[PDB]
């Protein structure tokens, strides 16, 4: 199985900044959509699942 | 082994008395900031309770002179048709330019009241002021 | 510390009572600085400052807690309810 | 003597 | 026999200045002002313990006395950075959606963490087992909004005096300070107030991690000769 | 000769507007969801007014318009509360766009 | 001390209290 590699480093500081939230990889992913989402805002089927 | 008791003291006290104890074998990277640059308050726990009684909160209404011009203004002549611009950190109302000029013509030694709100009105119309009374 | 089995509570009690450890300043590392009069809920405990070779004269459990926290010469007294936890 | 606790046993 | 230079010359040469980061010039109550901070709730809204910071109210809005904020907001300043200059980790908390975003985003900038989402019972004073028994916890939690959508104190006020963490806290005058480390009393809902509160402190964090690594490196050039 | 924050305050249009109830102002968009405008007009908080029927797309993000206030802050103790609900907005009226 | 200082005083803005329709009549 896939497993997550370390999360900080030998000083113990964590790699990510969104670590203590417990789901870095999930929370990380909103900021970039929400973050498009801002950035469109500025500027302005069948076969998928 | 830090203390969890957060009602008990404060941080600072917790682990300053477990560092002396011999219980905390290092102090915390903030201990040493913390005591060079305490806070004004140390932060200890207090349960907030609701006043009875006679008990008041001490916190003062904020009021000023040119209160009592501002509130006789609104009344003759309501609010002003032109808007506020409150991002404007120099803005001028109508109702201020009212008040300074009040202030002018008391330091000329006018004291009466009714005659120095009259004839306030009247400087501001010779110079262009639109002044429409309420009533 | 809670638990079905015995031996559980006792491990999950100790372990815990070092993370909540409380600092208890000692007169000349042997007696209070005062005496101390107080009321926990229906509890009451009065305490009294005592000199060297006093010994411990209090409610046997305080006389455990108090050579815990390194408390050698004090008189106590439990009055009103008598609960353990109180 | 509380028995100690053994963690590794059903470590995964 | 190095060490002792070391900690003393780095660590310890920091404490001994009033301001070592220079972070009064960094604002002012004029600043202060022009951002909105001195604005509070409505008088039915008041804490009781904040009535120490409140200048008064106008018209039932309290009024934040801007004079007792650039005291506090120097300290927490003045604290922010010298934990920055000591590499520690400074968590950045805060349950205002409006502001997610920004403060996210500041705090990747500035090389430090944030907590903007939901707080799961436990992130700090179950951390072991949510982490791992090697995880190490924040050394400065920074929260720029100390209350919860419910308008209740964030939990992790309490849980960090639990784990005995500084706290740096914008308090406004509906929060209670009483277990913040080093409160500032200041408007927490202005977009003008929260994005000065981010500059600051990020200015703060950053400035403090330069200045750590130039005596680092002087420390080590003179060192070889 | 350091300006005290007694002058600001003294000396700041919003200390010198008195009540906001009835006050003409001007709002700045900076926020839409839909056909709800997120309108800031220099208060602590911003006030929510819908989209208009007429002229509805003139209003973008950054459209400075004329608005009505009511009160500052939209707040109520309701029965058996030790402290009031805030809804953390304001109250005004949108009345249309500011031109020159 | 200072000019700019708040002062002591009664609400200038205070509105009138309200009145029935039949207030002062008999
Ligand atoms: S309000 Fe009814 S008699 Fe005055
Ligand atoms: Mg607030």
């Amino acid at each position: 199985p896939r497993q997550r590699a370390i999360q900080w480093g030998e000083d113990g500081r964590p790699f990510h900044y969104l670590f203590y939230t417990g789901k870095q990889s999930y929370y990380s992913l909103m900021h970039d959509v929400y973050g498009m989402l801002l950035n469109l805002e500025k500027h302005q089927v069948i076969g998928s699942r | 082994a830090g203390s969890r008791l957060e009602t008990v003291g404060s941080i600072f006290s917790r682990t300053r008395d477990l560092v002396r104890a011999g219980v905390l074998k290092e102090k915390p990277l903030w201990f040493d900031v913390y005591d060079a640059f305490p806070p004004l308050r140390e932060p200890v726990f207090q349960r907030p309770r609701v006043r009875y009684g006679k008990a008041k909160a001490p916190i003062q209404d904020i009021w000023y002179h040119e209160d009592r011009i501002r509130a006789k203004f609104y009344s003759v002549y309501g609010s002003g048709q032109r808007a506020f611009d409150l991002f404007n950190p120099n803005f001028k109302s109508t109702c201020q330019r009212f008040v300074e000029k009040y202030t002018e013509l008391q330091k000329l030694g006018e004291t009466d009241e009714e005659k120095l709100f009259v004839e306030t009105g009247k400087a501001l119309l010779a110079e262009g002021v639109i002044l429409r009374r309420v009533g | 510390g809670k638990a079905t089995d015995r031996m559980d509570a006792f491990r999950k009690a100790k372990n815990r009572a070092v993370h909540h450890l409380h600092y208890i300043e000692r007169y000349e590392d042997h007696t209070i600085f005062h005496d101390i009069s107080l009321r926990f809920k229906r509890t009451h405990i009065k305490m009294k400052k005592q000199p060297k070779g006093y010994g411990l004269r209090c409610h046997r459990a305080i006389i455990t807690i108090c050579r815990l926290i390194g408390i050698k010469d004090m008189y106590a007294k439990v009055s009103g309810s008598i609960n353990m936890l109180s | 003597v509380i028995p100690k606790k053994n963690v590794p046993t059903s470590k995964r | 026999e190095d060490s002792t230079d070391f900690n003393d010359k780095i660590l310890n040469e920091p404490l001994k200045h009033s301001d070592f980061f220079n972070v009064k010039e960094l604002f002012s109550v004029r600043s202060l002002f022009d951002a909105r901070v001195h604005l509070g709730h409505k008088a039915g809204c008041r804490h009781r313990f904040m009535e120490p910071y409140i200048f008064g109210s106008r018209l039932d809005h309290d009024i934040i006395d801007l004079e007792q904020t650039a005291t506090h907001l120097q300290l927490a300043l003045n604290f922010t950075a010298h934990m920055a200059y000591r590499k520690g980790i400074i968590l950045f908390i805060s349950r205002n959606r409006q502001f997610s975003y920004l403060i996210e985003n500041m705090a990747r900038d500035c090389g430090e963490y944030a907590h903007t989402r939901y707080f799961r019972g436990g992130m700090l004073t179950n951390a072991r087992l949510l982490f791992g028994p090697t995880v190490r916890l924040p050394d400065l939690i920074i929260f720029l909004h100390t209350l919860n959508n419910i308008f209740e104190p964030h939990v992790a006020v309490r849980d960090a005096a639990k784990m005995n963490i500084p706290t740096v806290g914008i308090v406004d005058t509906n929060c209670n300070p009483c277990l913040i480390t080093y409160p500032v009393p200041g408007n927490d809902d202005s977009p003008l107030a929260v994005h000065l509160y981010c500059r600051l402190f990020q200015t703060a964090i950053t400035r403090a991690k330069e200045k750590r690594q130039q005596v680092e490196a002087l420390y080590r050039l003179q060192g070889q000769k | 000769n350091v300006e005290s924050f007694a002058s600001m305050l003294r000396h700041s249009p919003l200390t010198q507007m008195g009540p906001a109830k009835d006050k003409l102002v001007i709002g700045r968009i900076f926020h839409i969801v839909e056909n709800d405008l997120y309108i800031d007009f220099g208060g602590k908080f911003h006030c929510v007014c819908r989209r208009p029927e007429v002229d509805g797309e003139k209003y973008q993000k950054g459209t400075r318009v004329r608005l009505r206030l009511l009160d500052l802050e939209l707040t109520s103790r309701f029965l058996g509360a030790t402290t009031d609900t805030t809804v953390l907005e304001a109250n005004a009226v949108l009345l249309g766009i500011q031109e020159s | 001390s200072n000019e700019d200082l708040p002062i002591s005083m009664e609400n200038p803005y205070k509105e009138p209290l309200k009145k029935c329709i039949l207030c002062g009549k008999h």
